[PDB]
């Protein structure tokens, strides 16, 4: 009967939901074709979010430090910002962009980044007269929102720098879509759906080879595909599908009050009405029709979901923790499901932002349960409230919350990011038909041992 | 003779830590310490085990005498003076390339 | 010489830095350049001082809240990346602290904001009393005073006890820093300031060792054995209140010289226990330590008797893998100790020819003793990047790379296998039985169907997809 919005009631943060903003532009960049962002402050804004990015898809990608030392906290750290751009660029011959990622100690002291960017072109076009490098400024101050935020300034920033210099030619015909943050198969998965329904789009960024093959020519094919040619035809395109209000939508409208691009802004992808409602707008903006193998996938989902939803989903109770798109959508995948999203815990500080999302809406006139949702939520927030009783039979969410499901015996599924402590998941989807199958065939699976394990009426688990 | 002197300094390099400590005055007491324990043990002498700093350069230099035994059959062949003469030798030697001649430029700091 | 590589032509001044040890050297005329400023732009694999303080040193306590005073990024950055077990469930682990800095405590300060993080920690945990205070890049910045906020808290609060720690990133140039810092802040404050009952005769602190995978627990059936107390372990498997009682030890044994000399430098100085360095990684170098610290206490046969249990368990097992791993060459990309702790240790015990090896953050006197230790025609780099890394490889081919899992996804691609030199594949790999452990798995690494199945290109009519035969111990 009602859906609450919370924030946190205490300052301090105990396991924390989501990094930094520079840790989400760091992510935003690795998704670009010959690229290597450069983070300006201290060694472990980098190193550290380098070990992240590995703990996910256990894989290197490449960010470079401009290593801000003491000096340069006494006098400024420009000199750091020139030298590694012209490093990079001196030892890696193929690079074209750096986004110039600030930190909080670049933030505070006040580099003035736009100024070092017109010196470090000035030097880069006198030493490499052929060669073009794209150097965006970004400014991610860690005190205010957090890896989300920060993943949807490096995008705009990013577009922003490349289209400034390229501006609007000849109509393309294809979409932009910028889906947010998501896996490679979730990649994978969009491909698929736009092969399928004839529309030519390019996906921003397109991530999918992070799942790079060992191949017999050691040759390293781990890299963004999104190139600078594909961002610059952005100011080109028919229109732009956003996925994610959180993750990348602003850049969607920086390209329509620019270009004259129309964005078209719908719920993200997570669950049955969510994919269809995605479909049909694809086909309003591209006027092409929804085809009949799309019609099948969602019929096997459905098949698949339904072997499942009143058996073992129907009355249990979910908390849902991760970026605020994937918790909104995850909670309407449960409901279709039967499954009660009772807590979802949203980890930053853009609770005034959340109180407008017309999902929340959606789920006030939907449950028939009372829900929380918890903004500027910690994990602490999810274990405190167990302990205090909240009776919970599934947890979803990231792996750093591992441990409060395993120390309170329920049930988790591994959604969102990092998932590291689990192998593949970068490569499943969790969006459209087949990720809905596949997040409640995840759910069920994690029941089903949980209940062998407890020795919970196990002996059910035959004529289901 | 110095091919003598050149097989102790080539297991002291390759096996010990204690040459290594952080500042010159430590290495230098060290040097000397360890080395006046081996100097007795590899010629039959009473070793020094009184202060807990006795007791751990003992400790050090047993197994430096230990292993010089069992590496070097000259070290059971030549006198008491001969060893002494050796030792005295290694000492200038660990000095000389350990604190002398090393770049470390933390050597000297006067804090640690 | 010193070598300047191809792909530090326009930044040579990295050739100070990267030494290849040749015939009748003088190695006193070649000593890299250590512990000095980062290159921008590199992509060195340093990282910075909190991380030495918090992560490395301090967070290993199993009974302590670790409070990093900074915005959100510092506290998820080093949470759920380590490994180092506790007997408690694994506190340490489980938990990260963070203010949780915003914009308006960058303006007005964030010395109230810390103070009610504090009182809420200790709320939510009313049976932790313990609590360091780190600050961060920001929190530098703007000069707020975590040692009089924990005073205040302590007063306050008088069940408590707090200490803190000033090592916001930017300090030094790596996490060196952060060992000093906190070291001497440790000394200088918290020592000898309680005190706990001697129940042995044989008393000593075992001073940097970390736990990584049990390794500190593993030792400690040593200790047991040969009945030594331990007063305080710094800082593996450890408690705060026994870091505080570290006066008491009549002997200060030291495996990890480059984060924790420090504090054995000024027990020494202050309190008169001396400082023994040893190797608590290699199968002879565990016997040579064991048999200094008995020579120390007078219990020689007691450490005779633990030996030779010991190689009868375990020798037989070493010496199958050394027939096995005899000739293969290993690189090693860590922070700097693990390399002169490892290069003649598996030189000896394994067969194993180290062919290249690089520092993150090492010291003058991290190369003086790998130097030493290690071989002609070996690479020794500080500060080592990604480019030089690849280079290394064209150059010395290892067979098998020691370093962080990162680095390992990445020659992956080049079909070399990696053993985790940071927080081990499957450990303990210190003592005798560790040695094993980390035989085994450099064994399994480099004798691995997938390495060679990679190699096959299946569109190619000449190659078939070969078998190989594995062994086991
Ligand atoms: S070098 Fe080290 S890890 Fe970096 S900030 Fe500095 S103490 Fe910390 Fe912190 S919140 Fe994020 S990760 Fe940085 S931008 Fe600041
Ligand atoms: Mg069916
Ligand atoms: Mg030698």
């Amino acid at each position: 009967a009602e859906v609450k919005l919370s924030p946190r009631d205490r300052e301090g943060i105990i396991n924390p939901m989501y990094d930094c903003q520079p840790a989400g532009a760091q992510y935003a960049g690795i998704g670009i074709k010959d690229c290597i962002p450069l983070v300006h402050g201290g060694q472990g804004c980098t190193m550290f979010v380098r070990l992240l990015f590995a703990q996910h898809f256990k894989e290197n990608f490449d960010v470079a430090s401009t290593s801000l030392h003491e000096e340069s906290a006494v006098f400024g750290g420009a000199k750091r910002v020139e030298e590694g751009v012209l490093v990079l660029a001196r030892r890696y011959p193929n690079l074209r962009v750096i986004p110039i990622i600030t930190t909080c100690s670049t933030e505070v002291i006040g580099d003035d980044i736009e100024g070092s960017i017109r010196v470090c072109n000035r030097a880069l076009e006198a030493e490499f007269p052929d060669r073009k490098i794209y150097l965006a400024p970004v400014h991610t101050p860690s005190f205010k929102g957090s890896h989300v935020t920060g993943y949807a300034e490096c995008v705009k920033s990013v577009f922003k720098t490349i289209t400034d210099a390229h501006g609007k030619g000849q109509p393309s015909g294809k979409l932009n879509v910028f889906p947010g943050w998501v896996n490679p198969g979730d990649v994978v998965l969009l491909k698929r759906y736009f092969k399928e329904m004839d529309v030519e789009a390019n996906i921003y960024m397109d991530t999918e080879d992070f799942d790079s093959p060992m191949l017999p020519n050691k040759s390293i094919e781990t890299h963004g595909r999104t190139t600078v040619e594909d961002i610059a035809d952005s100011a080109n395109a028919l229109a732009t599908l956003s996925l994610a209000r959180y993750e990348g939508n602003t850049t969607g409208e920086l390209l329509q009050k620019t270009f004259a691009v129309p964005n078209a802004l719908v719920n993200t992808p997570y669950g049955i009405k969510n994919t269809d409602d995605m479909l049909r707008k694809i086909a309003e903006v591209t006027g092409k029709e929804i085809p009949e193998s799309l019609v099948r996938e969602r019929g096997i989902a459905l098949d698949a979901l339904a072997d499942l939803a009143h058996m073992f989903f129907a009355n249990k109770k979910v908390a849902i923790f991760g970026h605020p798109d994937l918790v909104l959508g995850l909670a309407q995948f449960c409901m279709e499901v039967e499954l009660e999203p009772v807590l979802l815990l949203i980890g930053d500080d853009q609770g005034n932002k959340y109180k407008k999302d017309p999902r929340i809406e959606e789920l006030k006139n939907t449950a028939h349960f009372d829900i929380e949702i918890v903004h500027n939520a910690d994990l602490w927030e999810l274990e405190k409230r167990i302990n205090a009783g909240l009776q919970l039979d599934l947890i979803m969410g990231h792996s750093k919350g591992r441990y409060v499901a395993i120390e309170a015996n329920i049930p988790m599924v591994r959604v969102g990011f990092p998932t590291f402590d689990r192998a593949g998941l970068y490569r499943k989807p969790s969006i459209g038909y087949q990720g809905a199958m596949e997040l409640g065939e995840m759910i069920a699976n994690a029941m089903f041992a949980h209940m062998e394990y407890t020795r919970n009426k196990e002996w059910i688990l035959n004529t289901w | 003779s110095q091919s003598h002197l050149d097989d102790l300094f080539a297991y002291v390099e390759e096996r010990c830590l204690w040459q290594f400590f952080s500042r010159t005055w430590d290495r230098e007491e060290n040097i000397e310490g360890v080395l006046n324990q081996v100097g007795r043990l590899l010629t039959g002498q009473e070793p020094l085990r009184g202060t807990p700093q006795e007791r751990l350069f003992y400790a050090d230099a047993l197994a430096m005498a230990n292993d010089v035994r069992e590496r070097f059959p000259w070290a059971s062949q030549v006198n008491k003076e001969e060893i002494e003469f050796l030792l005295d030798g290694l000492k200038s030697r660990l000095v000389d390339v350990t604190i002398t001649r090393s770049t470390n430029r933390e050597l000297n700091h006067h804090l640690y | 010489p010193m070598v300047l590589l191809e792909c530090d032509k326009d930044i040579p001044e990295r050739q100070k830095h990267i030494y290849l040890k040749a015939p009748n050297e003088d190695t006193r005329e070649f000593l890299p350049i250590a512990n000095a400023a980062t290159i921008p732009g590199t992509l060195s694999e340093r990282g910075c001082a909190f991380c030495g303080a918090k992560l490395v040193i301090g967070g290993v306590l199993k009974d302590t809240i670790q409070m990093i005073h900074g915005p959100l990024g510092c506290a998820y950055d080093t949470w759920h990346t380590k490994r180092y077990p506790t007997d408690n469930g694994h506190f340490n682990m489980k938990y990260v602290w963070s203010t949780d800095m915003k914009e308006s405590h960058v303006v007005f300060g964030g010395e109230k904001r810390l103070e009610k993080s504090m009182h809420e920690a200790f709320d939510e945990m009313p049976d932790i009393k313990r609590m360091i205070v780190y600050t961060t890049c920001p929190t530098a910045l703007i000069g707020d005073d975590i040692k009089a906020v924990a005073k205040k808290v302590m007063k306050d609060r008088p069940d408590v006890d707090v200490f803190t720690v000033e090592c916001p990133g930017f300090s030094g140039v790596s996490q060196s820093k952060g060992h000093h810092v906190l070291n001497i802040g440790w000394i200088n404050e918290k020592v000898e300031t309680m005190e706990k009952e001697i129940t042995s005769e044989y008393t000593m602190n075992f001073i940097g060792d970390f736990n990584i995978q049990g390794d500190t627990q593993l030792l400690q059936t040593y200790w047991d054995r040969l009945g030594i107390q331990v007063v305080a372990h710094f800082t593996g498997n450890g408690t705060y209140d026994d870091l505080r009682c570290m006066h008491q030890a009549q002997l200060n044994v030291v495996n990890c010289a480059r984060s924790s000399g420090y504090i054995a430098n000024e027990l020494k100085k202050r309190y008169g226990i001396p400082r023994l360095d040893i190797d608590s990684w290699g199968f002879n170098y565990m016997a040579e330590g064991i048999r200094k610290i008995c020579a120390f206490f007078g219990i020689e046969e007691k450490g005779e008797e633990l030996i030779a249990e010991e190689y009868a368990k375990w020798k037989p097992k070493l010496d199958w893998y050394k027939e096995r791993l005899q000739g293969k060459k290993m690189a090693i990309w860590t922070g700097g100790p693990r390399l002169w702790h490892w290069t003649k240790s598996v030189e000896d015990d394994l067969g194993v020819q180290v062919v290249a090896m690089s520092s993150k953050f090492g010291h003058e006197e991290d190369f003086e003793k790998v130097i030493a230790r290690g071989k002609e025609g070996t690479y020794y780099i500080d500060d080592g990047n990604e480019l030089e890394f690849f280079e290394i490889i064209d150059l010395v081919k290892p067979d098998v790379i020691f370093t962080g899992p990162r680095v390992g996804e990445l020659v992956k691609k080049l079909h070399i296998p990696y053993v985790n030199g940071h927080g081990y594949h499957n450990g303990p790999y210190m003592g005798f039985e560790g040695f094993v452990n980390l035989a085994r798995d450099m064994y399994n690494a480099v004798h691995n169907p997938l390495r060679h199945l990679a190699a096959v290109d299946i569109r190619d009519k000449s190659q078939t997809t070969p078998v190989i035969v594995r062994g086991a111990a």
